[PDB]
C-alpha cells in the first residue's frame, strides 16, 4: 500500500497524523531542471 | 601402463568438485493403507 | 538411588580365553542397560545397548544377556587390545549410574 | 563423522565457577540429547544430568540440583555446563556424550567428547 | 527408560526413519516447499516451485483432504496395489521404499479419490436439502 | 433399461449437458486449470494462470467453501436475481446459459457471501468462548 | 440511539479502530492481497506477491486454520508473552500496537501451533481407526 | 463425424480364434459404451454383448460367457472382440455400434461400423 500524508504544513519528516491509503500518487511530471523546480506541485498553505 | 596429462574440457574440472553432490526433488504426497475410515 | 554392582572387580586371563563379567542391580530394569569399555586415560566407548545388541563396529566376539536384575557380558575370545576397564550402566529411572568397574588383565 | 569437542583443561580454586563447553560435529545438534558425566581420578563415572538441545529442557541428578546448570546455543551447536561452588571432590574428567535416544527414550551414549580435565585445589 | 521430549532432526532428517516416526515430522518437510545470469536463474525457478506446490494443494483439495496433513478417505485399499500387512509397513520400512513399491498405481488411486470426493459432495448437498 | 456405470466425456465434454449432469464432472474441469521468442511466451502465461487459479481459490476460501466443489451457504437466494424454478434449471438448461443470464448480480452475491462468512467466523468464535 | 446498519471504511480504514471493530473488516484486507522498463516491473513483483500470499496460506494451513479468518487453537496463551487483560486489549487498543508489542514471540508461537496441528492430526487418525 | 472402422474380413478354420477390431472417430471414445452384435447370412441380429471403454467393465450374453472376450485400448481409441472356438454357426457380419447411452443406461445404437465378415469352414 501507498500511504499519503495529507497533513498540510508537513515538512517531510516525523509523525503525520492525517494519513490516507492510495492506489497511487498524483500525476508526477519528470521535469529535469536545476536551481528552479518547474511545473511542480505548490504548497497549499504557505512557502515550505 | 602409460599415463599422460590431459584436459581441454573444463567440465572435468567442475566434476572434481561436484562429485559428492546431487540434486533431488521432494515428493511430499503419499498414499498408504490404514484402518481409519472417513 | 539404584545400586549397580559388578563382579569380579579384578580378573586375570590369557589371550584366547573366555571372560564373563556379572552386572547386578538392586532394582529391576527390564532391558535398560548398557555396557561400555574405557581404556586408561581415554574416553569410554559403548559396547552393548539393550543388554543384548552390539554397537555398530563392535567385534562380534562380544555378547551380553540378561533381564531384570542379573546381567552378564561375555568376551568369547579374548584379544590383546581387549584389556581395559568395563562398565555396566542403567537408565530405567533417574539417576543414571555406572558400575563400580571391572578391569581385565593379561596372564 | 559424529564427534564432540570440548574446551581446554581448567584449574580453579574452591568456591569458584567453571564452564565446560561441548560442540558437536557430524550430526544434527538438536536431534539428540546430551549427557554430562564425570570420572574422578581412579574412580567410576558419575552422572550429573542430561539436556535436550531442541526444547532446552534439562534434568539434573537429585544430588546436584541447585548447583550445576546446563544450557545450549543452537546457532553454534554448543552445550555449556556451569558448575558452581567447586570443591576438591569435584576433580576429574568431565565428558559430554550423545545419547542414541531411539524411540524418544534413553538407550545409550555412543559418541563421547575428548574429556575436559577440571582440577580444584588451594 | 527416561526421556525429556521430542527432538528435531531437520528438514529431511526423518527420511531414514520408519513410517510411524517419519509421520511425526510431516510439517517439517511441508513448510520448506515454498521457500543478469544469476538473476534470471531465480524468477523462472520460483514460478516452477509455486506451480508444483499449487498442483499438490489442488490435488489434495479435490479429495476433501484440504488443510490436512493426515487424511482418511472412503476409498477401500485394493489389495492388488500392495499385499504387505501393516505390522511390516509402519514399523519396519521407510517412505522411500514405499514410494519405490507403489509407483505404478498412483494415478488410478488419485482418480478414485477424486470421484469419491465428488460423490461425497453430491451426497452432502442432497442430505442438507432435507 | 440396463447400465454398466458412468463414462468419461473429456475436459469440457459436459458443457452441452444439463446442470445436474454437468455437476457430476466438476473435478474434470477443476484439475485442468493449473496445467527465446517462444520461451518467454510461457513464463508470463504460466504466471497469469497461477494468479487466476489463486484468485478463484481465495474467493472460494473467504466464503467458507474452501476445499469444496459443491458448497451450501447461508445467503438466501434473492428472487430478483432469477425467477426460474428449479425444475426448469437443473434438468432443462446448461451452465453456459446460466452464466449468460446471471452475469449482472455476480459481485453483489460474492460480497454477500464474504460478509456472511465473516459473520459465521465471529459467531463460531463467540460460541467456542462459552 | 438509532442505527441503519454497517458501513464500509475501505481497504485499511479500520487500521485506527479497535481490535473488536477491526476484526469485522478482515475480509476487506484479505481480498486485496493478490490484486519494456515498466513491463518487467510487473512480472517479478507479481511473483513476490503470490509467494507472500502462499506463505501466509501455508502457515495458516499447517495450523489447522485453513480457509478461516478467525480460528481457535489448542495452544494455551503463555502469559509471559503478554500480561494485559482482555478488557484493555480488544476495546482500548488497535492491531498495530499489538504487532509492535508481540513482535518477539511470533516464531515460537507459530512452531507451537504447527506441532499442535500435527498432534491433532495424529489424534484424529487414531480416533477414526477405532 | 461419428464413425466406426473395423479390420478386414477374416476366414478361419473351426476351433481357431478371431480378433475383430473397432476404432472410433468423431467422438470421445471413453464417453459411450460399445455394443458387439452379429448377423448371420440371411438371419437376424444376435446381441453378443457390450463393453464400457472408460472403466473397462464388460457384459457378455449368458449364451456366450466363457467363449467371447472384450477389451479396449484408449491410447489408440480401439475396442477388440476375441471370439474363440469358432464353428460353422459363427459365420456372418460382426458389428460394433456406439450406444446413445443417455442417462447412464442403454438407449439405442446410432453409429455402426462397416461390419467385419468372418467365415468358418473346413
Ligand atoms: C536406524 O535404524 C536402526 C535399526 O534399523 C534403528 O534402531 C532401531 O530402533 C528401534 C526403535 O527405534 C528399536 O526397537 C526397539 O527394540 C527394543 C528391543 O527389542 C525394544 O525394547 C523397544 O521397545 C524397541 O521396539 C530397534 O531395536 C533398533 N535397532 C537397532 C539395531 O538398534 C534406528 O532407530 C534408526 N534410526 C533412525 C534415525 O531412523
Ligand atoms: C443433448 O441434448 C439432448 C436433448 O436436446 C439430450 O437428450 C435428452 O436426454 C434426456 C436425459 O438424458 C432425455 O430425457 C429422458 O426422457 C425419457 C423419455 O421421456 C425418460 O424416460 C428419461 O427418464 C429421461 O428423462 C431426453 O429424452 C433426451 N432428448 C432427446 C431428444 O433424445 C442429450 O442427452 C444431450 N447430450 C448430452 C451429452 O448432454
Ligand atoms: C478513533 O478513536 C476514537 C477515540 O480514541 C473513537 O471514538 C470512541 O468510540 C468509542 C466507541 O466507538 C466511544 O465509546 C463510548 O464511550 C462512552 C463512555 O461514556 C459510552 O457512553 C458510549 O456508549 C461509547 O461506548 C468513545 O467515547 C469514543 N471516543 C471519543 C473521544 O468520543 C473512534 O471511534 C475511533 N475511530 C475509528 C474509525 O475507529
Ligand atoms: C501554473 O500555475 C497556475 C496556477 O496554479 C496553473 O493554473 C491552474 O491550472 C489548474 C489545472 O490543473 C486549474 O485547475 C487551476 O484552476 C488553475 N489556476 C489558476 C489560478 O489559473 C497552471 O496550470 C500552471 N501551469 C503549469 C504549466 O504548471
Ligand atoms: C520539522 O522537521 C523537524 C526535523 O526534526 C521535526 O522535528 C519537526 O517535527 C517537523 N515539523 C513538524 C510540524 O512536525
Amino acid at each position: 500500500a501507498i500511504l499519503k500524508c495529507k497533513d498540510k504544513k508537513f515538512n517531510g519528516t516525523g509523525p503525520c497524523p492525517s494519513v490516507s491509503t492510495v492506489q497511487c500518487t498524483h500525476g508526477i511530471k519528470p521535469v529535469v531542471s536545476t536551481q528552479l523546480l518547474l511545473n511542480g506541485s505548490l504548497a497549499e498553505e504557505e512557502v515550505m | 601402463e602409460t599415463f599422460r596429462p590431459g584436459g581441454g574440457d573444463m567440465r572435468d574440472n567442475w566434476r572434481s568438485e561436484l562429485y559428492k553432490y546431487k540434486v533431488v526433488k521432494i515428493e511430499p504426497l503419499g498414499v498408504a493403507p490404514t484402518r481409519c475410515k472417513r | 538411588d539404584i545400586q549397580l554392582t559388578q563382579s569380579p572387580s579384578f580378573l586375570s586371563a590369557s589371550v584366547g580365553d573366555k571372560v564373563t563379567i556379572t552386572c547386578r542391580a538392586s532394582q529391576g530394569v527390564r532391558n535398560e542397560l548398557a555396557w561400555y569399555q574405557q581404556k586408561p586415560g581415554k574416553a569410554p566407548n559403548l559396547l552393548i545397548y539393550y543388554a543384548s545388541t552390539l554397537q555398530s563396529g563392535v567385534p562380534s566376539r562380544f555378547s551380553a544377556t540378561g533381564s531384570g536384575t542379573h546381567f552378564t557380558l561375555t568376551v568369547s575370545s579374548l584379544q590383546p587390545e581387549d584389556f581395559a576397564t568395563y562398565f555396566c550402566q542403567h537408565m530405567s529411572s533417574y539417576p543414571l549410574t555406572f558400575g563400580g568397574g571391572t578391569k581385565v588383565e593379561i596372564k | 563423522q559424529k564427534v564432540l569437542v570440548q574446551s581446554g583443561a581448567e584449574v580453579k580454586k574452591p568456591g569458584a565457577s567453571v564452564k565446560v563447553s561441548c560442540r558437536a560435529f557430524g550430526y544434527t545438534f538438536t536431534g539428540n540429547p546430551l549427557h554430562w558425566v564425570r570420572q574422578a581420578p581412579g574412580q567410576g563415572l558419575e552422572w550429573l544430568g542430561w539436556i535436550n538441545p531442541h526444547s532446552g529442557d534439562t534434568f539434573t541428578s537429585q544430588k546436584f540440583q541447585g548447583r550445576v546448570y546446563m544450557t545450549r546455543d543452537k546457532s553454534i551447536n554448543t552445550a555449556f555446563l556451569d558448575v558452581t561452588r567447586l570443591t576438591s571432590d569435584d576433580t576429574g574428567i568431565y565428558y559430554c556424550a550423545r545419547d542414541k535416544y531411539y524411540g524418544n527414550e534413553a538407550v545409550g551414549m555412543d559418541v563421547w567428547g575428548q574429556g575436559t580435565s577440571v582440577t580444584v585445589s588451594s | 527408560a527416561v526421556g525429556i521430549g521430542a527432538v528435531f532432526l531437520g528438514f529431511l532428517g526423518a527420511a531414514g526413519s520408519t513410517m510411524g516416526a517419519a509421520s511425526m515430522t510431516l510439517t517439517v518437510q511441508a513448510r520448506n516447499l515454498l521457500s543478469t545470469v544469476w538473476g534470471i536463474k531465480q524468477l523462472q525457478a520460483r514460478v516452477l516451485a509455486v506451480e508444483r506446490y499449487l498442483r499438490d494443494q489442488q490435488l489434495l483439495g479435490i479429495w476433501g483432504c484440504s488443510g490436512k496433513l493426515i487424511c482418511c478417505t472412503n476409498v477401500p485399499w485394493n489389495s492388488s496395489w500392495s499385499n504387505r500387512n501393516l505390522s511390516e509397513i509402519w514399523d519396519n520400512m521407510t517412505w522411500l521404499q514405499w514410494d519405490k513399491e507403489i509407483s505404478n498405481y498412483t494415478q488410478i488411486i488419485y482418480g478414485l479419490l477424486e470421484e469419491s470426493q465428488n460423490q461425497q459432495e453430491k451426497n452432502e448437498q442432497d442430505l442438507l436439502a432435507l
